[PDB]
Order: structure tokens, then C-alpha cells, then sequence
RNA sequence: AUUCCUGUUAGAGCUGUUAAC
DNA sequence: TAACAGCTCTAACAGGAATA
RNA sequence: AUUCCUGUUAGAGCUGUUAAC
DNA sequence: TAACAGCTCTAACAGGAATA
């Protein structure tokens, strides 16, 4: 009674990279072949520009130049490859901004900040940007550094200076690579230069990597929600985000609202038809109007009767449905044997019940270890001495848990905002929760929809 | 008039009612609207002349669409959302060819685009298990004769203009259940959808509605007026003796949006003597739904179509063992039947308060309600004196993984009782944080040799470890070694999960050693975690995990125990 | 033109087929026929005026009917089954009354009495899953509407008379599939039933069937003629270019019973170069049956309604075995995967070629044939030289239960691996008698003490009994105690039977020993053959049926061995 | 077996233009005409109960220019009750492009 | 906020089970 | 609607760095 | 054949699994 | 279609009588 059902592991995703090559490391992958999008000539040259008082500016500055010159990893080795220099590695040159593509923030936002007023330290922070906003054609990514003279408005409560930012210069169209000074006093310097690098040259172009093995004809779809805690009572601001690889060589990341409110985050019949259809619409739109035949919905929470029915009703009876519940916080979790040194093997799979699964989205990775190779790399090693597994408890299928481990495993791979191996979540879970605290943040962004440049 | 007392009166009285569905319902079906329609006419109509590419640029566009109506306006069409301008707009881009405007219409509301959805199954299920008899549409696609033929199985008689009769004699003979279409199936010549086609209504079809008007009462939805024919038949039908015994319940998704035709009407039929009544229940999908949740008595066979989600799909079954194995945390809990006791009492009781009463009394034994105890009775005695109790007798948990699941009380009462009956005969000892359990080594009998096999798994290098302790920069704070266990329903099986905790003496005073906890805890890797839970295994068990099936009962010299049986061997599974 | 040639023709080509299926095929579906239809409206007719009690004589009665037949012969009309008598009779008792006359016809024909059958449900998922798009008919039921409803869920679009030009729009822009009866449902007015009816065509249905014509071939099942518009317009329908692509295939259940009308047809149309053929394939139901079976890749969802048989119904399931208990003679082998050994022929050989060798070389090992070998390689290097051998490798069943109940081969060899297992060690011999394994105790050493126990359990009123001897009267008949040792596979479970018996040493004269068999199991009551179970429970596997789980290896000392493990206690349960 | 490529190179053809003309309806462009047997052709096309269903479309880039036999055929399908049309557009790869 | 998710402290949200109203 | 049980989530902080 | 079904001796019928034809 | 494996049945006989 002690002998579960056997288990089996899939194997690390292959990521596309430079000239449709395949390595499932990211970062050596980057450094060996180039960014799968660089095959194109979507970015022509990464234009930075700064927004900084003019008293922290040289940080600013020295970090760009820490960027343009190769740097060496001295935590994490184990894991991390030495830059190359952004020109070398992402074979875009990383063009310093001129005198006009540098602005000043205003003197002003530092009596906001004394005054401890978040939202009017964020208006000033956007207000500075006209200057470089004469000359929006001239850039292509703006590096926003902090003072620590302002951390008093940077988080409390009802309130996140970094979501509102975002909030209030996505419908400008202008990325922001907020820095803070943790960037710069992170002991390592090869972590801030990898994760700042992937990032700006996912903002001003995009798609650094792209995951392999990925078929056309799949559209994943991610809700997760926040929570703004009213006066009276709480509001669930609940969004979703969609990836899939269309018909064009460009893999498409979106997030978008769901719309009045919402006092718990399970979509009623309505609302999750609504956003169904703009999923499959959206699809449509990006595959000529192709129906979709696998469908992913990733919840944070368990699908109700409603929105079982309202997935089962949206679509025809030609696109299977897979609706799968994500599990972060479970009680089990397990140890190799052959006992092992370190532990069982990421993305091993163990149905537990006809209906519940554990998923080891972290675990030991083979293949991908840069000293003494062979050995296998534990990614929160630091954080965690075993790897917590998740719980997938599928709602809707038709069968196969392997079609849709593998999946999520592909999903958690993708991230180009995280700097490290993978992620705990599907990149559709954590983009739609980075969504939410922006929605949540600002309520009036529920009309428009946007890529994962904007707010990774 | 409320929609609940709205839902309360159709319920009372379902037998007899008629719906009346007009272009509402299929805008939720997946099928164009109305201004879906106009704008894909005026589509066609722009690229058509200016030579545009068609697939170039969508239509649910902003901009395209504002650029087209401009362009519309341009030529002095009519100017936005007006009346006169749908069969406008037909009669423009198909110029008086019948034929082509019908199979245009075909195509627009074709049966491969329509997806059904609750309120289409719901009235198709409402037809079939009779209680509405009577279904008038002003709608051409075959939404409902679809969700009939996929619920029923049986074949659905639609009634239309070329017909026009067959619906009247159909009334007379009663041969229900009928679904006559007001302005026909677009598979025939005559559509009646223009405007000029609207102000006249068919003498057999008005007389049909008519004659069902004393029948039954009418339940009008999705439809918002604006039609002048369908209008005078409704006016006409109320004109008459004992127009409606059931009422004509107009129903809108906004009372305050809705068109001040509909309300002169209800006015009109209330002064007829009519106890017609307009309300508003949102969506007809959600009207639909309640309707169906209010259903009594509903054939499971045909409920297994209304609402697929309410049968369990994705039973996939797991394979064998067969053929590295992981080795989980989870011990089994073979017992599937156990022994409980019940106490009668003479007032009702709550579960708050038997809380209390333990927290008071603090007796020697186990209570719960759904009042079942675990224990024995002079204990009860001492918590509820001979006056409150009326009798005290036996429960039997036949199955206790479906007993925990359906009720969480008997999960807590199993749980806390698993966890007496393993820290029964053991020197270590039992707290709780939160509403978990932790099974801790005790302070003073840290040097028992039973804890040696511990002192070896925290071992460095090989070396004798420690096991409790203070912690290194703390004025007060104690620290032990400990296992969180808890219960843990899976399927159908129920498994005890132990997880390796460092147990810190003050309850709130934990933070303050988190760095120490973290400290400690930095290289518990994969071989040191396996010795320390095997180590805790043998401690809690006594025995090696290998092909054990140890037994352990809670109060053994109590009435009422309760005797489980976990295999000492945690899950694994080989990989296949 | 052989039935066979017919089917592979039309599987080969299904894809453009029309069907024409007549009034015979509703035959079956339980609606009354024409000569059923005739005979009920002689029965209401003679009931009528005659004042004779209706349901006090029936109508299927010969005695009945001859009286009635008579009746009506008496006052001039037509004799018996003749031309011009349905519709005679229908106008006779109607008396030109065609609202009363289609509400009979409906009422005669109506969507309660009828049961779809296999054929109808084929033919609407061929219809469904697209196939056949046209299927004409002259039958007024909806014997194959429902069908269409019940399979595909969807509402299926029947074209009559009262509109008549559905079809050819729907045929020319491909609205497929379509379902035009050519005289009408019974619902409209206008049925197309009599005679005088029956010689005239609808312009536009008629042009429909001359468009069908060129489009798909044509195949008519349930029709036998008599109909002079159908004649005509079929006739008309090949006298065009390319008449039929596919051949006008006539289906007729005795081609020696057929009209002389079809045949001539059929020679007329191959005189004007179509491929007409005429076959015969028995009843239509059964004609439909092969059609389907010949179908490939049809889809699970459809064929779930399509043949109900073919899911497993009555899956109902078992209670538990709580709360006097019944005590089989089931051991429940609880091993699940074996091992076993493969050797690859050069030459293709025969299970009863393996038989052969075993008789002849007479191996300390096991071999079966799907050739699985149990036991030692040289043995099997004994049995095969190297050049027949290519290679020796393993084979592993996951699933025993599974896989002796998928072949029988592997029922044979695990029960004679599980029996050679049993006896391996001991010192009972092991026979067989037809194929049924006996364990009997041995001649020589019946005096051992592990019989002991047996010898208690044949004793009389506790004395010593008897195990082995000769018979009372028989000259040289040898008797013992024996057990029946058989593999039983119930569900997904193995069970070992054992069956106490009385084992006679020669063979073929068991029968001179019956009395004696009968005389020594006269009183083998209850009691008695719970010890004498329990004895050879003991003798069989060395422990009493307590709590045990003895396992037994067949050729220990072999590369390949088989280890299987049965539970000592036999089944049982308690009732409820 | 869709689609096929077939030249009249002008019988074989004639059974197969009559099942097509049974089948759905012509367009035919850059033809004038002028050929006896492809007329012969058309017009024994034309007589069946459903021929062209969708109707006959005979496509110039001049109305006036197309020979008589042209107008003189239409107008015999249209008389016959079939819905054969002579419109005018441009040149065929320019009606193509628009199309 | 270059990143990662490990914990702490809290509250909700769902399910339920009773007592009601 | 008021408690109570469990399962799971986010909301604020804090926080150190890949088997030693 | 007042009954009952316990055995003996045989053959078929279904399923299969191979080899074909 | 020819064997082979099991599961189950009937077709002919024979045959003695309800825990002793
Ligand atoms: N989901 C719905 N449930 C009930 N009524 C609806 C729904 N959607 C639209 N309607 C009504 O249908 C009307 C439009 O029908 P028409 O414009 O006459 O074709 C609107 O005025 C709405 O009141
Ligand atoms: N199994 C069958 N299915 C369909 N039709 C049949 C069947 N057996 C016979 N028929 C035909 O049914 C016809 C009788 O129809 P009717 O002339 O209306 O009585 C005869 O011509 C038979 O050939
Ligand atoms: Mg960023």
C-alpha cells in the first residue's frame, strides 16, 4: 500500500536561441549563440536614457558602464557564466545616452518624498519624464534610479511606488528599468549585469530566448488575483495572462483585466466567459483567425461550478479544454534515492490521485552545471534545503498528465525578468499576479491589454 | 415586482408557461447580434467599393470602425444606431436579391459557430422534462433546436413561416412540446427580417399565439421591443378574455435601460386587468440558471448534459509501480473502521462550546461535535453532569477517509486523536502552534538513547550532534529538534505527514532565532533530511521502516478506544 | 452483384452516397406498416358500424382479421393485398377529410411507440460524421430524425413538402446533411399519401433529386416499388449525363421476392450506361450493422450511442465487508508481476509443435507458446539446439490478471507454473485428469505426520480415519484423498480453487468406483469439509489460514524463477 | 478529389462539363466565344433541370466589344429560367486581383 | 525595485457542520 | 447570519546567496 | 416418464493465440 | 481455416433418497 504510481521525469525544456539553437541552459545559451530575436533586427541598438536626481546619477552611470564591460560571477558560480559584454553576448551595441537623452529629476520630488506621499512622489517621478519625452524617438529603454533618501514612499500601505510607475508610463510606451541601490550593493556584480542586461534588452526589442517544442496551436492562459484592502471591505482585483506561439516567429506574453468588482477571487459565469472570449479572440487575431485545439487554464485557486461551465460553454467542441488548478503551499515533499547527495530530480511528475498531482518545478537540474560538470545544481539551495513540490489538481481533461506537466514546466522557464534557472510558477501565474498588483495599484488600466515588456 | 418573488411565482406555477426568446439569447450563444450583423454589412459594403483588402484590418477595431461609419455618413446614410437602418443596410448591399440575403444569413448565423451555453440547455431541458410547452422566437438560428438535440436525443419540432399552420394545429392536438419561430428558419425562402417584412404579422401564426395566450402565461426574455408587429399581436393577445392565467412576466438585464415601449405595454396590460409584471434578473444565462437551480426532482439523465461541469471529469487512473524512487513523508493509515461514543443532550450544544468546556474541565479524554468522544465515559461524566445528558452510546466510522473529507469536524477529531494515540507511550512531547501539532523532544530526557539514533542524523561529518539546546545569541530562547504531523486525506486513502521542524520553547518568541533556524537548516540536504526522518520515524514507531505495519491505539484502558494501524514505511514509488 | 463486392464498393466509396430508404426500414422501428396501417383502419371501420366492442377482440387475431376481411369483401371492396387499397381504405373511413386523416396518420406514426434500432442509429452517424449527406425518403415518421437527435446532439434539418425548395438551396450551397422527404411530415397539412397524390412530383423536390443525381451515387435500402411518381423521377434522374458517378446500388432483403419493377429499372439504367446494380444483403437493420462495422476511425463520442452494447454496462459496485460468514475455497494469489523467460525461433512454430517436444523430452522446466519458458536455459538448449534458437532474453508481466485473462495460453502456463510451485517441496504427487491439476495424497508415505492432521479430518466421531486404500469391491482400484487445484480469474483478481476429491489410481476406471466415491462422500457434510479444507490448507501450504502469507518460488535454483505469493486464509466475508 | 486542371482543346470532356454544370455554377472569362463545339457544349449543359445553379457568369472587359453569340446565349439561358449574366469588369487579371 | 522564494506576523476567501432567523 | 473545523491565498516585512 | 441433481463417459459451442490461405 | 488454451453447455447413462 506503500507503492505509489511510478512517476517519470520530464526533461529540462530546450530553449530557442540565436539561429533556432536549442540549450536548455539560458544564460550559457545567451552567452554561446545570442538571443533567439537578434536573427531579426527588432532591436536596431539599445538607446538608454536616465531619470535620476542629478546628485545619484554617476551610479547610474557607472552601472551602464559595469554593463558594457565583461564581468565575472562570484556567488552562485555554481550556476551563473561570465559575461561577455553586452555587445559580445547579445550582439546589439548598448549606446550610451547623449547630454538631451539624460534627464534631471525635479528637486520637488525630494520634499514629496520628506512629505512621505507616494502617489505625488510617482506623478513627479512621471512629470520629469517630458524632457525625454521631446525625444521619445531618440530612446528605447529609460533607467529610473532611486535615491534610498526616498524608501519612506517606496512600499507601505494601500500603496506600491513600483506598480504605480509602471501603471502610469505603460500607456506612454516607453519601458522603465527601475533601479534601486540594491542593484548596486548586491555583493555579486555578474548577477545585477546578467539580470539588468537580459532585462533592458527584453524592453527595447524583446524576446531574449524562446522555449522549444512548442506547438501553434496551444494557447496557455494564467489568472491570479490581489487584494486591496478597503476601508469597508476588501476588493479582489483578479487579472489573467495569455502566452502562445503564433504563426509568426515572435512568442506573444500578454496580461489584461477582467471587465465591476469582486468580492472573491472565483470569476462568475459571465466574467469568465467574457475573458475567455478575449482570450480565444486574441488568439484568433494573432492566428488569422485559427481556432485554438488545447486550451491551459492555470488557476491559483479551484475552478467553482461556474467557471468549469463557463470555460466548457465559451469554447466549440473542437478545442479540448484543460483546466488545472496550481497548488503552491502543500504538506508533501520528497528525497531521492537510488539516498541521494542532492535532491530528487526537477520536473518529476507523482499522480497522486485520479484528479491531484505533485509537480517538482524545483529540484536538481542536470546538464547545466558550469564547474565540475555533471554534478546537479539545487537553484534555491540557498533558500530552501529540499525542494517544496506544487500540487496540479486538473479540473478538465480529457487525459495525460504528461501533456500538461511538461507544459508547465516549459512555462517556468521563460521568464526573461528572472535572472536565475527557472520558476517556481508558470510564467502565466506570476505575469497575471504582477498584473494584478499593477490593477490593483491603479484601477483605470482595465481597458487596455500589454506585453510582458511593459511590466517585467 | 422582485426578481426572487419573480423565481418564487414561475416555480410555483412551471407547468404552464410559455418563453418568448427574440435576438437576446443569441448574442450569448456565440452567434453576431444584431450590430455585429450591421457592422459586418458595412464591412463588406466599404471594402467592396473602395478597394480595401478585406483581412487587413479587422472589423471590433476602433478606428476601422469609426473610419467605416464615417465613410457611411459620407454617402448620407443613416447616421449611428437608428431604427431603419439594419434592413437599410441589407436592402444597400443586397439590392433587393432574396436569396443572397438569405444565404448571407445562413452563413453569419451558420451551426458550427454556435456554442451552447447554460440558458440555451437549461430551456431545451425545461422542454423535454415538460413544464414549458410553448417556445415563440424572433430568432432564425437553431440555438435551441441544437440544445434539444444534444440533451434530449430526440428530434425537435421547429415550426416557421412556410408551415405557418403546422403550429396552430400542434396547439390544438397538444403536441408538445412546440418551437414556433415568429419569423422563421433562415433555410427557407421567407426570412421576414427587413423592416418592411416587420409590420406584418401571418394569420395562422397570430392566431396560434393568440390561442396560446389563454393556455398558458408568458415569460418574455432577451427581447427590448423596438418590433411594431410582434408588439400589436402581444396587444391584441391581451385584449382578449382571461388573457394570461399566469401573468405576462417581462423580463430585461436592466430595468432602467430598458425601452419605454416595453413599460406603456406592461401599463396597458395591467389596465386590461392583466397581472402582468416587468423585472429584471440580469443575464438570461444567470436568469436561466436560477431557474434550473430552483428545479425540483431535475432526470439525472438529462441534468448530465445541462451542466457538464456538475458530473466529475479528468478520472484518469495512475499506473503501477512498476519499474530512482522518491521516498514522500506520507505514512500510510491502513484502518478503515473505528469505534467512537456518542453523548444525547437534553439542550443543544455548541461546538464553541464543548471548546470552552474542554479548556475548562481539561478531562482526560477526546470530544467533538457533528458530540462524539474518544475516551472514557467517567470523563464525559465530569464535563457534562448526569442532567445534561440524556443517553451514551456507540458511532462506527465505516469509512473514515470519506467521513474526514465530507466533514472537517471528524478530520480534527481524527487528527488530534492519531496524535494522542502516537504520543501516548512516548517520553516526547506535544504542543501545537496555530492548528498544528508538533511532536518535540523534551528539554530534560534530551540524553535518552531512543534520541541517539537523532543525535546521530544532525550529526556533522559522523559526528554526536545536538538535540536541544539554547540557541547561540538569545537571552531565553530554548530550542529543540521536533516533527510537524498532521493528517492528510488524499483520494481515498488517509496518510500521516511528518515534516522536520526546529521547535522553539516561547510560542511567540520565534522570529528572534529565525536566523539561528535558518542557520541550522542551511545544509539539511537530501541525505541529512533522509537520516533525520528516518530517525523520527523510528522514534514515533519503534520500528525500522521496512515492511512494518505497527499498530497503535489511543487509551487502551478506556471503553471507548480507538486502535489504528500506520505502515511504518513512508510512500515511495519507482520510476517507470 | 454479391453482397460482399457491394460492401467493399461502398466502403471503398461512402463519401458520396445518397440514401433512399422506403417505408420498409420504419418496419423495424416499430411503427406500424402500410399492410399494419391498412389493417387497423379495417378494424376501426368494421368496429364502427357494426357496433362491435373495439378492444374486446384484437386485430392481429387470424379468426379477427379473416372476420373482418370477409366483412369487407361482403360489401364489394378490393379483395386483399392489392393496388388502390391503402389509399382506398384511408379514403373510405376518412370520407375526404385530410385534417382528420393526417391527425390519424400521426397519431398511428407517432414519436412515443417508436425505439430506434441499429440501423437508423448508423445511418444518422453516418450522417453525423459525415459520410452520407442526402438521405431521401417517402416516410413520414421521424424514425431517423430522432436518430440524428439522440447520436449527435445536434437538431437535424428535415425538408417536406409544405416549403419543398429547402432542399435545392441547401443541396446547391452545401448546407450538408440534409434529410428531404419526398411526401412530408406528418405534422403539415399536405402529406402526399393517397393514390391519387401519389402519381405527381414536386417541381422542386424533383429537381433536387436530378441535382442529388449528378453529385453522389445513389443507394435505396427498404423499398420495393408499387410507387409510380418515385418510378419516374428515378427513371427521369438517369436519363441525364453522368447520371450517377457511383451506380444506383438497389438493396432489396430477397432479390427472388423483388417486383419485376426494379428489375426492369435496373436494366434500363445499365441500357443507358450507368453502373445500376442490384444486391441482396438481408434486412436493412443487418445491412447497416456490416456498413458500420466496415467503418474505420469512427469517433468514440458518436459511437458510444451508436452501439450501446458496446460500453460495459452494470459496472455496479460492491460493499464492504463489514458487519455468520461464508468460508470459500478461494486463495487469492497477491502477486501482481513475474518474471519469465523468451527464445527466439529461426522457424515459425506451433503451440501443438511445443506440446509435441515436451512429450518427447520430457524438461525439468515450463514453456507456452504467444515461447514463454519458465525454468532453466540448458533445459530449453535441450528442448531446442542452438541453430532453431536465435536469442534467450526476459519478458515481464506487469499485470498477471490481465494477462491470463487476455489469453488463455497464459491462464494454462501461470496455473501450471502455480501448481508445479505447490508441489515442488512436498511430498504429494501431482496428476491431471482432462485438464484439471490434482494434488493426491501418495501411496507409499500415507503415513506421515503432515497427514496426521487429514486423517483427523476423514475420522469418524473423532477416531482415526483412513487417506489412501483400495476400494471395498474392486479388483485392483486404488483410492486416495486428493484436492482439485484450479486458477480462477475473477475481475482483476487471481484465485486459487482447491476442491476436495476422491482420486482413484487408474485412470480411466474411476466410474466402478462411483458408489464407493458417493458411499465416502455421503456424509461429508459442513463440518466435515471445513476440516478436511482446513487439513489440506495446512498440507498444501504448511501454515493455518491465519494471518498468513506464505510465498513459493517454482525453480528456486533457476536463471528464471517464478515467485508468486498466496494468502493462507481462503475468502471470506461477513453478510450485512 | 478536388481541384482539377482540365483543357477542352478545342466527348471525354463533355460528360465531365455536364456533371460540373449539374454541380455549381461558371464564370468564364477571357473567352468570346466563336467555337461551335464549346457553344454546342454549353448549351447542352444548360438544359437540365439544375444547371448552374449559382448562375452563368460571362465576364468581358467590353460589353459592347463581345461577339453576338455571347449575348445571343445569354439571353437563351436566361429565357430558359437559369440565372446566367453577361457583366462587365476589366481585364481578367485585374478581375482576379480585385476579386 | 537586476533576481530568487525561504520564513515570520496577520487577515481574508472558499468549502463545510451546527444553531438559528 | 453567528460561530466552529480545514485548505489555500495574499498582504507586509526580513533576508541571504546555490553540498558547504 | 411423480420427482431431485449427484457423478461418469463424450462432443460441440463460443471466446481467444498463432500459422496460414 | 488448422491447430492449440480455457469456460460452459447439452447428450446419454447410472442412480440413490435428506446429519446419518
Ligand atoms: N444576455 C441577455 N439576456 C437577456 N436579454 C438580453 C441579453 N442580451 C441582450 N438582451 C436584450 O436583447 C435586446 C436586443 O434585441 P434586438 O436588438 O431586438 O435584436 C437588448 O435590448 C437586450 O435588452
Ligand atoms: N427489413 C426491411 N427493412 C426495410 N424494408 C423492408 C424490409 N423487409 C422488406 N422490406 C420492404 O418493405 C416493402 C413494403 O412496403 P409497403 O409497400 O409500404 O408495404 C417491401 O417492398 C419490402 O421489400
Ligand atoms: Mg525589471
Amino acid at each position: 500500500l506503500s507503492q505509489l504510481a511510478a512517476h517519470s521525469t520530464i526533461p529540462e525544456p530546450l530553449l530557442l536561441f540565436k539561429d533556432n539553437r536549442t540549450d536548455t541552459h539560458p544564460l550559457r545559451g545567451l552567452s554561446q549563440y545570442g538571443p533567439y530575436s537578434a536573427c531579426f533586427n527588432l532591436p536596431g541598438q539599445v538607446r538608454l536614457a536616465y531619470l535620476a536626481p542629478t546628485e545619484h546619477m554617476r551610479k547610474l552611470d557607472a552601472i551602464v558602464r559595469e554593463l558594457q564591460n565583461p564581468a565575472t560571477p562570484k556567488e552562485a558560480t555554481n550556476y551563473y557564466v561570465e559575461y561577455g559584454g553586452f555587445e559580445k553576448v547579445f550582439k546589439v551595441p548598448l549606446v550610451m545616452p547623449q547630454e538631451h537623452l539624460r534627464c534631471l529629476a525635479l528637486d520637488e520630488c525630494h520634499g514629496v518624498a520628506a512629505n512621505g506621499n507616494g502617489l505625488a512622489l510617482a506623478d513627479k517621478i512621471v512629470q520629469s519624464m517630458s524632457g525625454l519625452f521631446r525625444q521619445k524617438h531618440a530612446f528605447d529603454v529609460l533607467l529610473v534610479y532611486l535615491p534610498a533618501s526616498w524608501k519612506k514612499c517606496f512600499e507601505y500601505d494601500g500603496f506600491d511606488l513600483h506598480d504605480r510607475i509602471k501603471a502610469k508610463v505603460a500607456p506612454l510606451n516607453l519601458p522603465i528599468q527601475i533601479i534601486n541601490d540594491t542593484a548596486l550593493t548586491r555583493q555579486c556584480r555578474a548577477n545585477v549585469m546578467w539580470g539588468v542586461s537580459v532585462a533592458l534588452y527584453a524592453k527595447a526589442g524583446g524576446i531574449p530566448w524562446k522555449l522549444a517544442d512548442w506547438d501553434k496551436d496551444e494557447a496557455y492562459i494564467g489568472l491570479s488575483y490581489a487584494i486591496k484592502k478597503n476601508a469597508e471591505g476588501q476588493e479582489y482585483t483578479t487579472c489573467c495572462s495569455q502566452v502562445f506561439d503564433p504563426d509568426g516567429t515572435g512568442f506573444e506574453f500578454v496580461a489584461y483585466d477582467t471587465r465591476d468588482r469582486k468580492g472573491n477571487p472565483y470569476l462568475s459565469y459571465q466574467e469568465m466567459q467574457s475573458v475567455l472570449s478575449k482570450s480565444l479572440h486574441l488568439y484568433q487575431s494573432s492566428h488569422n483567425g485559427r481556432m485554438p485545439r488545447k486550451i491551459f487554464i492555470h488557476k491559483t485557486t479551484h475552478f467553482t461550478e461556474d467557471e468549469i461551465q463557463g470555460a466548457f460553454d465559451s469554447f466549440s467542441s473542437s478545442t479540448e479544454i484543460e483546466l488545472v488548478q496550481i497548488i503552491q503551499s502543500t504538506n508533501w515533499y520528497g528525497l531521492k534515492v537510488d539516498p541521494a547527495s542532492y535532491p530528487v530530480d526537477r520536473g518529476l511528475y507523482q499522480p497522486l490521485t485520479e484528479s491531484e498531482c505533485l509537480l517538482w518545478t524545483q529540484g536538481s537540474v542536470m546538464g547545466v552545471n558550469q564547474q565540475n560538470p555533471g554534478q546537479p545544481v539545487f537553484k534555491e539551495a540557498a533558500l530552501t534545503p529540499l525542494p517544496n513540490p506544487i500540487m496540479l489538481r486538473r479540473f478538465s481533461g480529457n487525459g495525460g498528465w504528461h501533456a500538461t506537466c511538461s507544459s508547465i514546466l516549459a512555462l517556468t522557464k521563460v521568464d526573461w525578468n528572472n535572472n536565475t534557472l527557472y520558476k517556481k510558477l508558470p510564467v502565466t501565474l506570476v505575469y497575471s499576479q504582477v498584473f494584478a498588483d499593477v490593477v490593483k495599484q491603479t484601477p483605470e488600466i482595465v481597458n487596455e491589454i500589454y506585453d510582458y515588456r511593459f511590466f517585467m | 415586482l422582485t426578481d426572487n418573488e419573480f423565481y418564487q411565482h414561475y416555480l410555483q406555477n412551471s407547468q404552464h408557461m410559455m418563453w418568448f426568446l427574440g435576438a437576446g439569447t443569441s448574442r450569448s450563444a456565440g452567434l453576431p447580434t444584431a450590430s455585429d450583423i450591421i457592422w459586418d454589412l458595412k464591412h463588406r459594403y466599404y471594402c467592396l467599393h473602395e478597394n480595401q483588402d478585406y483581412q487587413k484590418h479587422d472589423i471590433n477595431n476602433h478606428a476601422i470602425k469609426s473610419k467605416i461609419q464615417s465613410y457611411m455618413d459620407s454617402k448620407g446614410f443613416p447616421l449611428q444606431w437608428s431604427p431603419e437602418e439594419y434592413s437599410f443596410y441589407f436592402e444597400l448591399v443586397f439590392r433587393d436579391d432574396y436569396e443572397a440575403q438569405r444565404k448571407y444569413l445562413l452563413e453569419a448565423l451558420a451551426s458550427r459557430k454556435v456554442s451552447l451555453n447554460i440558458g440555451h440547455r437549461v430551456l431545451a431541458a425545461l422542454l423535454e422534462m415538460n413544464q414549458t410547452k410553448v417556445v415563440f422566437t424572433t430568432n432564425f438560428d437553431d440555438v435551441i433546436e441544437t440544445a434539444f438535440s444534444d440533451i434530449s436525443g430526440k428530434h425537435l419540432s421547429v415550426y416557421h413561416l412556410e408551415g405557418s399552420y403546422a403550429a396552430l394545429s400542434a396547439l390544438n392536438t397538444e403536441a408538445f412540446p412546440i418551437y414556433a419561430k415568429i419569423h422563421g428558419d433562415f433555410r427557407y425562402q421567407k426570412i421576414k427580417n427587413l423592416t418592411p417584412d416587420l409590420q406584418t404579422n401571418d394569420r395562422e401564426i397570430h392566431k396560434c399565439f393568440l390561442a396560446a395566450a389563454i393556455r398558458f402565461g408568458l415569460v418574455v426574455s432577451g427581447y427590448s421591443g423596438r418590433d411594431e408587429n410582434v408588439m400589436t399581436m402581444l396587444r391584441a393577445a391581451i385584449d382578449q378574455n382571461n388573457a394570461f392565467p399566469h401573468g405576462l412576466y417581462w423580463t430585461v438585464p436592466s430595468i432602467s435601460k430598458s425601452e419605454p415601449a416595453v413599460q406603456d405595454l406592461i401599463t396597458y396590460a395591467q389596465g386590461k386587468g392583466v397581472r402582468a409584471y416587468l423585472v429584471e434578473t440580469g443575464t438570461f444565462d444567470e436568469m436561466l440558471s436560477k431557474i434550473w437551480r430552483q428545479v425540483k426532482d431535475k432526470p439525472a439523465a438529462i441534468d448530465a448534459k445541462v451542466r457538464t461541469a456538475r458530473v466529475c471529469p479528468v478520472s484518469i487512473p495512475l499506473p503501477g509501480p512498476g519499474k530512482p524512487a522518491l521516498r514522500t513523508n506520507a505514512l500510510p493509515v491502513v484502518t478503515q473502521s473505528i469505534r467512537c461514543g456518542v453523548v444525547t443532550l437534553a439542550s443543544p450544544i455548541t461546538f464553541s462550546e464543548l471548546k470552552e468546556r474542554i479548556s475548562q474541565k481539561s478531562p482526560k479524554a477526546l470530544l467533538t461535535y457533528t458530540v462524539l468522544f474518544l475516551g472514557g465515559e467517567p470523563e464525559i461524566r465530569k464535563i457534562f453532569s448526569n442532567d445534561e445528558i440524556n443517553s451514551i452510546g456507540q458511532y462506527y466510522i465505516d469509512e473514515i477517509a470519506q467521513s474526514v473529507a465530507a466533514s472537517t469536524f471528524l478530520k480534527s477529531f481524527v487528527e488530534e486523536a492519531i496524535l494522542t494515540a502516537l504520543l501516548r507511550e512516548k517520553p516526547i512531547l506535544h504542543r501545537v502552534r496555530h492548528r498544528t501539532h508538533y511532536a518535540v523532544i523534551p528539554n530534560a530526557s534530551a540524553k535518552d538513547d531512543r534520541f541517539l539514533d537523532l543525535r546521530k542524523a544532525v550529526g556533522f561529518k559522523g559526528d554526536l550532534g545536538y538535540i536541544t539546546g539554547n540557541v547561540t545569541n538569545a537571552k531565553e530562547l530554548s530550542w529543540a529538534e521536533a516533527v510537524s504531523i498532521r493528517l492528510e486525506e488524499r483520494g481515498g486513502k488517509l496518510w500521516i505527514m511528518l515534516k522536520p521542524e526546529i521547535w522553539i520553547k516561547p510560542l511567540d518568541r520565534r522570529e528572534e532565532a529565525t536566523d539561528f533556524i535558518r542557520s541550522r537548516r542551511r545544509y539539511r540536504f537530501n541525505q541529512c533530511s533522509y537520516q533525520i526522518l528516518d530517525a523520527w520515524i523510528k522514534i514515533l514507531f519503534g520500528s525500522i521502516g521496512g515492511g512494518g505495519t505497527v499498530n497503535i491505539s489511543c487509551f487502551p484502558d478506556a471503553e471507548f478506544k480507538a486502535e489504528f494501524e500506520i505502515g511504518t514505511r513512508t510512500a515511495f514509488s519507482l520510476g517507470v
